[PDB]
């Protein structure tokens, strides 16, 4: 089968909880009275290819309409 | 290990080499020059950065419409007489910028030289450019302004009014058919340098003393591109200007060329300027003498002279018959405004003060016309009133001129009053001036377009409108009304009543 | 019963394609109807408004029949009529180069189209044809093209001048 | 000024003021959807459809035309501006083809720019990272400045084909997309020079002028016939269908997939060249995006033309045939490279496999669709008597 | 409604009026260029330099800030903001550098949405171009899958490596380049992992779970060291320039250069791989363009600052000398490799030779930037002794 297939986001993101390991100093090199769950979950499934594809989207309209009409 | 790469004149530079010679590598369309097969293009261009230039100005264009302007609520705060005036504007360039990509499709054919079909090669895709942004031009006003209709369907519903054929000869036919090199001069030696070019930028003009801003966005941006054509155009005469036709042929062509494209423009540019607009920018007469008398005639022409390039002999005709043209032309356009895709008004009396101000005699003859139809009611849909029938009671025949498509009033034009009528086997031609008239008595069978009047001959006005779609989307109102105001719009209805059925004018000549 | 698009006149043609059943047939009213409705010398402008549209619903029927009738090689080369197309354009293109006049030319190149235009000649040929003869035409008609005066000229095409008007 | 002379409707108080002035209370239609009466390919009406649809001003006399009577100027002779008589197809409606990938001109523009940015951005980091070192000298002076050289001006060659489709097609939807099919294989043989005008800044005696490669091109042995074809699909057809199907639907299917695929893109990385690898990826690109316009055109939307499947499959058929041959004809002088190949680069196994692979792919998406009947011993067999 | 009920200033005839009266004929000031005062790296001052330079608050106390004063609110303890205490390197400014590709957020993304949208279409390309069947099963199902998947962790840690220098950095060209030098590297990581969910889609059998690559990455032995130097470098370095130094400047420049471009792109395509080589291909592009970066910070304005040149080269050559070794050591380790190829994929001879590619241009690039004075046969020969 060779019909056109890809692969988005969410369907890595669905890995990326995994990429962290446990070691020995695995740990913040900040002072912190608590501690973060380290099984804690991110609501928006992004990678960053996408990240940069829906801001640089944004960034069209914006700078299109400054150098464009807004100053004209 | 330095960082490098590669750009497109350093890819260019060997694109002249790209074509071979072989049997049969010629043109596949008729033509009486012959394009040297050395001729160079002036900008050094490949697929990859032509892409890129024209996608950097996409972002602009397309983020100022989706963003700042629709915040600026730009689709609706413009003069209602210029939210019906793009309908046209937009849509009739939008198959010139259409017909243009066949055309130089036909032209990257002719070409021989590799440097000469690139050229025309990077039109073919601008041309799909600005049909594609014309297009968006009505899409964004039918999505966001204060009446879609017309805008939401010109490309039908234009088929219905006689302006629209005249625009398909000049935009349409003009750009393809007949010699690869005499279309070359109606689209780019003549449409684009002469009209076109300045013209985009008119328009422009006229939209944001109208509060349309969304326009200037779009054709500032299609005007960027058109430097390119200008050059194609430019090319074209010196890749013939060695060829023994070329001393023959060139300047009967160009002329031809010239009067077939002015026929058009200099009534219906200055007509939809003017007439459809309520803040004006300056005077029409005073605009075409410095496009078509000065900057072109004068300045593009004369550069071209040491090709064999001389000015159009028709040229002072052209001076002549156009002062009042577009003034000529509204009446016939208001006269018959049921037939159109677009609703138009009469010149309010600031308006009037400014055209008899700018045009002494205006007030006269036009200015009184309008004031007694305004009186009958021409306005309103209970009148039972269409300016049409004004012209039949005071026996004033409209023709449509055979070879242009532009109807004219001889009875009682103020600008060319001529008349001829032919009959060639079994058929009469009528002609408005004498190089269209030429252009038939040579070529016949090069226009055989039938009008309005013999295509809608014995029908019944409101059906031919139903037919072809005319209605809003209650099925019952017009798309084309007499006045811009919201209230008291025609419906199908309005016309039935009236009860008038279309006549060939042409056979009164029995 | 009147329209348009549609109307009585067309549903008419219509039925009479709907019963041609062979090539040769078929063929031959197309020719036919090329002779009395198209171009200006067309037998009579009866048909002026429907014309462009019945002829291309009689294409589609001379082109049906013509795939099913003829073989591969024949489909390529040969004429609806069985001719051999590049006999009838390299024949045709010889009348044209020795055309005396533009007058003689223009007869040629129209009655080229009237008879060959397809599904009658391949459109490879056709084409081929369309581009000899209106080159040659042109090079004929656009050759002193504003010398002979108007008077003259609606002469030599032989029009009937029915009204003239001119204040200048 | 610092305000400027020119006043505005929009901020200009007193015209804007008149202008808002004259506005009816509510839009005088609510059918805000331009181009509402074009029929969807899909659920809902497109950008892409909208903007491209019915912008072509064809009369009824010409399949899907909304417009009326004759064109008003035509030739000498009395050849329409656009007629039936352009090509041997025909349908019930030339409106009735749909881009699959939708594209109009901005998304067009955007994507290959997008590939253009990145291509200098790749031989940047390229140049920079120094690979050009583990490349064979002999598969880069020979195989890619000659052979992968000349190839360039087959794609030439292909691109100058559209040029009378996008003169002669009968409808918006098909010339665009027969415009953009051109418009990128001219990309690709663009693409191919600037591999080796590349070369030429970091191979201290790698000439880019386009001599050698053109003269293999014109006189070699290797693609005679494969110019043969080209010239022949370029400058001998002038039905704008035929030029289109024959050029994507066989000839380029067939040859252009082996070459570019089963050869360049097959061995490349035998020799070091992750150079070539990184273009021939774009025309792969190019190719398949191709592909699924080609199909929409010629069988979705004529060969399966709910009035003339039939008469349409028979005539390409018959073209399928007619090209099928000197594209077997290319394929074979083609076969001649691999003599040239170093010893132990392939086999006869190997290449004989890569050719099935072609076959079978072009049996898959494009013969069995029209039913023409394709063995594919027979058309491997008479290409491998070229080794 | 159709005009809507909020009034603009800029389009209300009323507001519009108003605003327009109370305009002055001309700007109060013809200097309409903001960051005017910046001092230009190149002959013009750049977009780039005008949004970005001195946006960090500093005071004078940090060299070259232009503020004055302390913090307003400190760590408890009294640990500040940002202070010369969170790296051994000194500067006179350290709002000098630049990055010669000029990036602030809007050229960045633009440019990676780019090779994002084209990822799209060239995968799908790909996939119908039915190229996968050419592919060596062993190589996909093995090299891929578990040795160049268990490469993201490599990069998935380098990338966090970055996290407190996005925090101690400063000044902010410094902290934006940082940013954008470990995205890239989170970046090559997803891209690794999208490339085994592309195959789990067209390669009935490919399982893109992260288990087995990981097992490899945590348990294995080709990549033991490589993964000891990268939790090194990531939790055990607190000072900010130390850990983006050692990670471009040795770590990522010999050990990472070699399995990226010596291993993975010069053989995957023997195998038929044409797919690995395209996100490799990204991978070299990003590394080309942070070493434009790092050269700049590293070399160009510290270890030739006119006042500190002695005393940074000093310190970076210590850290060269400091993460040299684990980097050898992870080479060694992943010699390892070699021994699971299909005989005669590769000799010992190609595999010193690329070796000593990486190693020159190390010392080309990097370590004779600082003095560091470089044996090529000693690092050579000391990784070669992993070779099973
Ligand atoms: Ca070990
Ligand atoms: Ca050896
Ligand atoms: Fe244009
Ligand atoms: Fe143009």
């Amino acid at each position: 089968n060779r019909a056109p297939t890809s692969v988005n986001a969410q369907e890595v993101h669905r890995w990326l909880q995994s990429f962290n390991w446990d070691f020995k100093n695995n740990r913040t090199k900040y002072a912190t009275k608590y501690k973060m769950a380290n099984e804690t979950k991110e609501q928006f499934k992004l990678i960053a290819k996408e990240y940069a594809r829906m801001e640089a989207v944004k960034d069209e309209r914006q700078f299109g309409s400054l150098q464009d009409a807004l100053t004209r | 290990r330095a960082p490098t790469s590669v750009n497109a004149q350093e890819v260019h530079r060997w694109l002249q080499s790209f074509n071979w010679d072989f049997k049969n590598n010629r043109t596949k369309y008729a033509t009486k020059y012959k394009m040297a097969n050395e001729t160079k293009e002036q900008f050094k261009l490949i697929a990859k950065e032509y892409a890129r230039m024209e996608a950097v100005k996409d972002e602009r264009q397309f983020g100022s419409l989706q963003d700042a302007l629709t915040r600026l609520n730009a689709g609706v705060r413009v003069h209602p007489k210029w939210n019906e005036t793009m309908k046209v504007v937009s849509n009739f360039l939008e198959v010139g910028e259409y017909n243009a990509i066949a055309a130089t499709g036909m032209l990257w054919d002719s070409a021989q030289a590799a440097e000469q079909k690139n050229g025309y090669l990077a039109q073919v895709l601008d041309e799909i450019r600005h049909t594609h942004q014309c297009a968006y031009v009505n899409y964004y006003f039918a999505k966001n302004g204060q009446d879609p209709a017309g805008h939401n369907d010109a490309r039908r519903t234009r088929t219905i009014g006689p302006l629209w054929k005249g625009m398909k000869r000049v935009f349409s036919d003009g750009f393809i058919s007949g010699d690869a090199v005499e279309c070359s001069l109606n689209l780019q030696l003549v449409g684009e340098a002469c009209f076109t070019n300045p013209l985009i930028v008119a328009v422009t003009e006229w939209a944001a003393a109208n509060g349309d801003e969304i326009t200037p966005t779009v054709f500032l941006s299609i005007e960027t591109d058109e430097l390119r054509h200008m050059a194609n155009g430019y090319q074209t005469v010196v890749s013939i200007a060695n060829d023994p036709a070329s001393a023959k042929y060139l300047n009967t062509d160009l002329n031809n060329a010239f009067w077939t494209q002015q026929k058009y423009f200099t009534p219906v540019l200055g007509m939809l300027f003017e007439y459809g607009s309520k803040f004006k920018v300056e005077p029409w007469v005073k605009t075409w003498d410095r496009w078509v008398y000065e900057d072109w005639g004068g300045i593009w022409i004369g550069r071209l002279g040491k090709y064999g390039v001389e000015s159009p002999r028709s040229l002072k005709d052209a001076k002549q018959d156009a002062y009042w043209a577009h003034h000529d032309l509204y009446l016939l356009a208001y006269a018959l405004w049921p037939t159109g895709f677009f609703r138009l008004a009469l010149p309010d009396q600031e308006e009037m003060e400014w055209f008899e101000a700018n045009y002494p005699g205006w007030y006269d003859h036009y200015g009184k016309i309008y004031e007694e139809w305004r009186a009958r009611g021409c306005e309103d849909p209970s009148s039972g009133f269409i300016p049409l029938m004004w012209f039949i009671e005071n026996n004033h025949p409209i023709y449509i001129d055979r070879v242009s498509q532009v109807p004219f009033c001889p009875s009682l034009a103020k600008g060319a009053s001529t008349l001829r009528v032919h009959e060639y086997n079994g058929e009469m031609h009528t002609f408005s001036d004498q190089w269209g008239e030429r252009m038939w008595l040579a070529e016949p069978e090069r226009y055989e377009c039938q009008n309005i009047f013999e295509q809608y001959e014995g029908r019944e006005l409101s059906e031919v409108i139903a037919e072809l779609h005319g209605l809003r989307s209650d099925g019952k109102t017009l798309i084309a009304q007499p006045h811009v105001r919201g209230d008291k719009l025609w419906t199908l209805d309005d016309i039935k009543r009236l009860n008038c059925v279309f006549k060939n004018p042409v056979k009164a000549f029995n | 019963k009147l329209g348009i698009h549609s109307n009585d006149t067309r549903d008419a043609w219509v039925n009479k394609i709907a019963q041609l059943n062979t090539l040769e047939k078929a063929a031959e009213m197309l020719k036919q109807f090329r002779m009395d409705h198209t171009t200006p010398f067309r037998n009579s402008y009866e048909l002026d408004n429907d014309y462009l549209w019945i002829e291309a619903k009689l294409e589609e029927k001379v082109a049906v029949l013509k795939a099913r009738a003829f073989n591969e090689v024949d489909f390529r080369h040969k004429t609806a009529f069985g001719e051999d197309a590049k006999s009838v354009l390299d024949g045709t293109v010889a009348k044209m180069n020795a055309a005396k006049d533009k007058w003689e030319a223009e007869k040629i190149h129209i009655g080229f189209r009237q008879a060959y235009k397809p599904p009658i000649m391949p459109v490879n040929y056709f084409l081929d044809g369309e581009r000899q003869l209106g080159t040659r035409l042109m090079e004929l008609r656009n050759l002193n093209y504003y010398d002979t005066p108007l008077e003259e000229l609606r002469k030599q095409r032989g029009v009937r001048v029915v009204h003239l008007q001119s204040p200048h | 000024s610092m305000l400027g002379e020119r006043r505005r409707g929009l901020t200009d108080p007193e015209m804007a003021a008149v202008i808002l002035k004259a506005l009816p209370e509510a839009p005088l239609d609510g059918n805000n959807k331009m181009g509402y009466f074009v029929t969807p390919r899909w659920k809902r009406l497109t950008e892409y459809e909208a903007l491209t649809v019915y912008a072509q001003p064809n009369a009824d006399w010409i399949a899907g035309g909304l417009d009326w009577g004759d064109w008003t100027q035509k030739f000498h002779g009395g050849r329409p501006s656009w007629g039936n008589e352009t090509t041997e197809l025909r349908t019930v409606d030339w409106f009735k083809h749909r881009d699959p990938l939708r594209r109009w001109h901005a998304p067009y523009v955007k994507d290959k720019a997008e590939e253009w940015r990145y291509t200098d951005r790749f031989l940047q980091g390229y140049s920079a990272d120094g690979q050009i070192r583990a490349m064979n000298p002999t598969w880069r002076d020979e195989f890619i400045n000659r052979y992968w050289g000349a190839f360039l001006f087959n794609e030439y060659g292909l691109f100058n084909a559209h040029s009378q489709g996008a003169r002669e097609a009968l409808s918006d939807v098909t010339r665009v997309s027969l415009a953009f099919w051109g418009f990128d294989k001219i990309d690709i043989a663009q693409m191919i020079q600037l591999e080796r005008g590349f070369l030429a800044k970091i191979v201290p005696g790698f000439d880019e002028s386009t001599a050698v490669p053109k003269a293999e091109w014109t006189n070699g042995e290797v693609y005679k016939s494969a110019r043969l074809a080209v010239e022949g699909l370029w400058q001998e057809v002038f039905d704008w269908n035929e030029s289109a199907f024959s050029v994507h639907a066989v000839y380029d299917a067939l040859f252009g997939q082996f070459v570019r695929r089963e050869f360049f893109q097959r061995l490349a990385p035998r020799f070091g060249d992750n150079l070539t690898p990184f273009f021939i990826n774009q025309a792969q690109t190019y190719f398949q995006i191709a592909k699924q316009g080609v199909q929409d055109l010629y069988y979705n939307c004529l060969g399966d033309d709910p009035e003339f499947s039939d008469y349409n499959r028979t005539v390409m058929r018959n073209w399928t045939g007619k090209w099928l041959e000197p594209t077997i004809a290319a394929l074979r002088d083609f076969m001649g490279l691999f003599a040239k190949l170093p010893a132990g680069t392939t086999d006869k196994e190997e290449i004989t496999a890569s050719l099935y692979r072609v076959v079978d792919d072009w049996i898959e998406d494009y013969a069995s669709r029209i039913d023409f009947k394709a063995d594919r011993d027979q058309i491997v067999k008479a290409v491998l008597a070229g080794l």
